[PDB]
């Protein structure tokens, strides 16, 4: 008889056998369909609770009810056509730790870890054939989140050398969670989880966490961060994340292609807040094509070409919304790019040539070269955000936006239409280093939270 | 053509292995003053020089 | 008690936007209840079909145009149920486009009002996180576009308001914003909705130039000024400046380093008047309401 030595494994908290995956436990699971196929929904359940050594809770019971349900059911042939059996039993398995001091919990989180990773994967393979599977869209990652939700919500602090089960997986249920809502197209729901981590964890430091799930906790953090386009706080978490991948001695595959994950992010970043990176370290993590393209970007951004910005944002248009990477950038690389433009021109005008006053004109001038031909100029076929937003004629207005940014030093005058600067031989009295200036007017949060 | 929505489902971290020389530099300490040959660069210069001349 | 049918909505619409948009200014409050009330039928019906979409595009049209000829027009109605009834229609307008999409579906107007729709939160970034995650076809629309370079140009890193975070590197292109404004290409319905900004746009497109200007530089004068921020007339940069405490000297000029304002908005005086510009006028004044709000695919 299998059903009653599952039964006994299960009642004594083994849980060797209680899993989903038919990859191991296949033939068990095979044996009791059909000593199972027998028996009734209804006669089987009162089965669980007549049998000896049940722990007196009516959610373990309903939970082993559920598996058995799930055995007796289960076609091995398709996943999906056994998916209400799958997620009815996870939910009764993760509401079987809810209440802290629940029967078995510490044998039993270990268990939710590794079938959690089962039923994220088939909820996600599954939501993208929604189309074809006539399923909404997000529907099964969305009910796995407000189940892992609730989850979190269980979780409370309250001799002191071993730290509980739930408080050990804390860290790994709010990456999961915040994973998924980046999966689910809303990941603004993160800041819930974000926010309400600290008060949830036992642990005093952030650092007594394993370094992996700190590495992408960052990430995600930095991530949501950009998404509100608060761009140095993401930043720094990037910057953070990488630092911390580096130093991880351990070289598999997933270390190296995480790494890439993050510099896809941490590179953009930083070139907003005028921060560039030697291509040398990380070249272990980025291919020849990717160095190349955020290079000659890197280019254009450095020796002021706002033409060039544009053309290579919309090059890379498709792949850089896939990571709303498109919009922050398009918005905030310009002044960078027209600070350097400026630069140059006020190096070789003034602390060159002695010019303390610049003519509106010049600059004009100078600008058309940069931007290049407006939606409104000759041979345009469409309004577009690469030939809309910037005009030659507006010099100041990007003049006034530089100065009030704090990355020129300089007064206008409407009516002589000519920008004045300190009579100086430095540059950086009049144009200061970018990076500092940006960072001075917009500080981040604390670096390690805890 | 197509009417898909657009993600990237590679930027999900992969699975954790796991179970301090952490001080690398990896940004350009002074991209800012070093200074190159470039042909925009001595265009901007050129026109300055063309509107310089212009104006005397 | 009972529930209009989905056809016979459409067929009030009609007679609304055929008949009655012609008696707009004053009766303002009527049409604004029987949008309502068409738009609720729908839901109570639980019907998302193609009618209830055409139907609360229109109406969104019709708001749009409402904002434009209530504002120019001295007649009293409320800003905030216009706009809200305006947001509720946008919301259920893009839930129902997802729906369709994720169905495998396709809606012909959806562009139009994703670019509505990014024009009314105008500094909230979840608008720009969202229409990045669309279809190419879509992302790439003209009114998109537009409505996204609008965004750009709008935004202010000095952007102040009570709970707003403040964001680097932002653009603060006034001069661009009043030039796009003035443009052919821009659809008159969007026009109308980017002028409920001129107020805070203007305010500091000001500050900002300001800050500029040396201590003891000479006022500016008005003409220069009402260039900048495409004022209607001297009345306008007069009232302006009395709201914001900008001291006009000699009736010619205002003296901007006067200007001392934390943030646009003032904590003991009520907002000032919203406003428009001559040019959307001139241009609703050579069309007819009619094109206008029907001024899309059919459903």
């Amino acid at each position: 008889d299998m059903a009653n030595q599952l039964l006994d494994e299960l009642a004594h908290g083994n849980f060797s056998h209680l899993t989903l995956n038919l990859s191991q436990n296949g033939r068990e699971i095979a044996i009791l369909q059909k000593q199972l196929t027998g028996f009734d929904d209804k006669q089987l359940e009162t089965f669980v609770e007549q049998h000896p050594a049940m722990p007196n809770d009516t959610r373990f019971k309903i939970m082993c009810t559920s598996f058995l349900n799930y055995a007796r059911d289960v076609d091995p042939w398709s996943a999906w056509s056994s998916s209400d059996l799958i997620f009815e039993f996870y939910q009764c398995l993760i509401n079987c730790l809810i209440n802290d001091n629940a029967p078995h919990i510490e044998m039993l989180i270990p268990v939710a870890t590794r079938e959690t990773e089962f039923i994220i994967n088939l909820a996600g393979k599954l939501d993208s054939f929604h189309l074809q599977l006539h399923t909404r869209s997000h529907q099964f990652l969305s009910h796995i989140s407000s189940i892992l939700s609730r989850l979190f919500n269980s979780i409370k602090p309250p001799s002191s050398t071993n730290i509980p089960g739930k408080q050990r997986i804390l860290l790994y249920l709010v990456n999961k969670l915040n994973n998924i809502y980046f999966r689910i197209e809303s990941p603004q729901l993160c800041s819930n989880i974000f926010k309400n981590f600290q008060p949830k964890s036992m642990l005093a430091h952030f650092n007594e966490y394993q370094l992996d799930q700190q590495i992408e906790y960052r990430y995600l953090l930095g991530r949501y961060y950009l998404l509100n386009s608060q761009v140095h706080n993401a930043f720094v978490q990037f910057n953070e994340a990488f630092q911390s991948l580096l130093n991880l001695p351990l070289t598999n595959q997933a270390i190296t292609r995480n790494g890439t994950r993050i510099l896809n992010y941490m590179i953009p970043t930083g070139l907003i807040l005028g921060k560039m990176v030697k291509w040398g370290p990380l070249r272990p993590f980025l291919s020849q094509e990717t160095i190349d393209n955020w290079s000659v970007l890197y280019k254009h951004v450095r020796y002021g070409n706002i033409q060039g910005v544009s053309l290579w944002l919309r090059q890379n248009e498709r792949h850089l919304c896939a990571r709303q990477l498109l919009i922050v950038l398009l918005e905030k690389l310009p002044m960078v790019t027209y600070r350097n433009l400026i630069k140059t021109v006020i190096k070789s005008w003034t602390t060159e040539w002695g010019q303390n006053k610049l003519p509106y004109s010049l600059i004009e001038r100078v600008l058309q070269l940069s931007i290049g031909p407006t939606f409104e100029d000759p041979g345009a076929q469409e309004i577009t955000i690469y030939n809309g937003i910037h005009s030659p004629k507006n010099v100041e207005n990007v003049l006034v936006t530089l100065i009030n940014l704090g990355l020129l030093r300089a007064n206008c005058f409407p009516q002589l239409q000519l920008c004045v600067v300190k009579k100086t031989t430095m540059i950086q009295e009049i144009v200061p280093p970018v990076n500092e200036r940006i960072t001075k007017m917009f500080p981040a949060h604390s670096h390690v939270l805890w | 053509e197509i009417n898909k929505k657009s993600l990237e489902e590679d930027d999900e971290f992969e699975d954790f292995p796991i179970d301090a020389v952490t001080q690398t530099n990896i940004w350009e300490e002074n991209w800012d003053d070093v200074e190159v040959d470039d042909d925009f660069t001595n265009e901007l210069k050129a026109e300055l020089d063309r509107y310089k001349r212009e104006n005397q | 008690s009972d529930v209009r049918p989905p056809h016979i909505l459409v067929k009030t619409l009609d007679y609304i936007v055929d008949n009655l948009l012609t008696t707009l200014p004053e009766s303002e409050g009527f049409l604004w209840d029987r949008m309502r009330s068409i738009r609720q039928d729908f839901t109570y019906q639980n019907y998302s079909g193609p009618e209830a979409v055409d139907c609360n595009e229109r109406i969104v049209r019709i708001h749009l145009l409402i904002l434009h000829i209530m504002v120019k027009s001295n007649v009293e109605f409320s800003l905030q149920q216009e706009l809200e009834q305006l947001h509720k229609s946008l919301i259920t307008l893009s839930e129902i486009y997802d729906d369709v999409r994720s169905s495998g579906g396709t809606c012909p107007n959806e562009a139009e009002f994703r670019a509505y729709a990014l024009l009314s939160k105008i500094r909230d970034p979840q608008y720009d996180e969202n229409i990045q995650r669309l279809p190419k076809h879509i992302f790439q629309d003209k009114l998109v576009q537009m409505a996204l370079c609008f965004r750009r140009v709008i935004s202010n890193s000095a952007y102040t308001e009570r709970g707003f975070v403040k964001t680097e590197n932002c653009l603060n292109f006034y001069a661009r914003f009043f030039q796009l404004m003035q443009s052919p290409s821009l659809p008159l319905l969007m026009g109308f909705f980017l002028q409920m900004h001129l107020t805070d746009i203007r305010f500091y497109a000001l500050r900002a130039l300001s800050h500029t200007l040396n201590k003891k530089h000479k006022p500016i004068p008005f003409i220069y000024l009402e260039n900048m921020l495409l004022f209607n007339n001297r009345q306008e940069i007069i009232e302006f400046c009395n709201y914001y405490s900008i001291e006009i000297i000699n009736g010619d000029a205002a003296d901007l380093k006067t200007l001392q304002h934390y943030s646009h908005k003032l904590s003991e005086t009520q907002p000032l008047k919203k406003t428009y510009l001559t040019c959307l006028e001139r241009r609703l004044q050579k069309t007819t309401y009619k094109g206008l709000i029907n001024g899309g695919e059919d459903n």
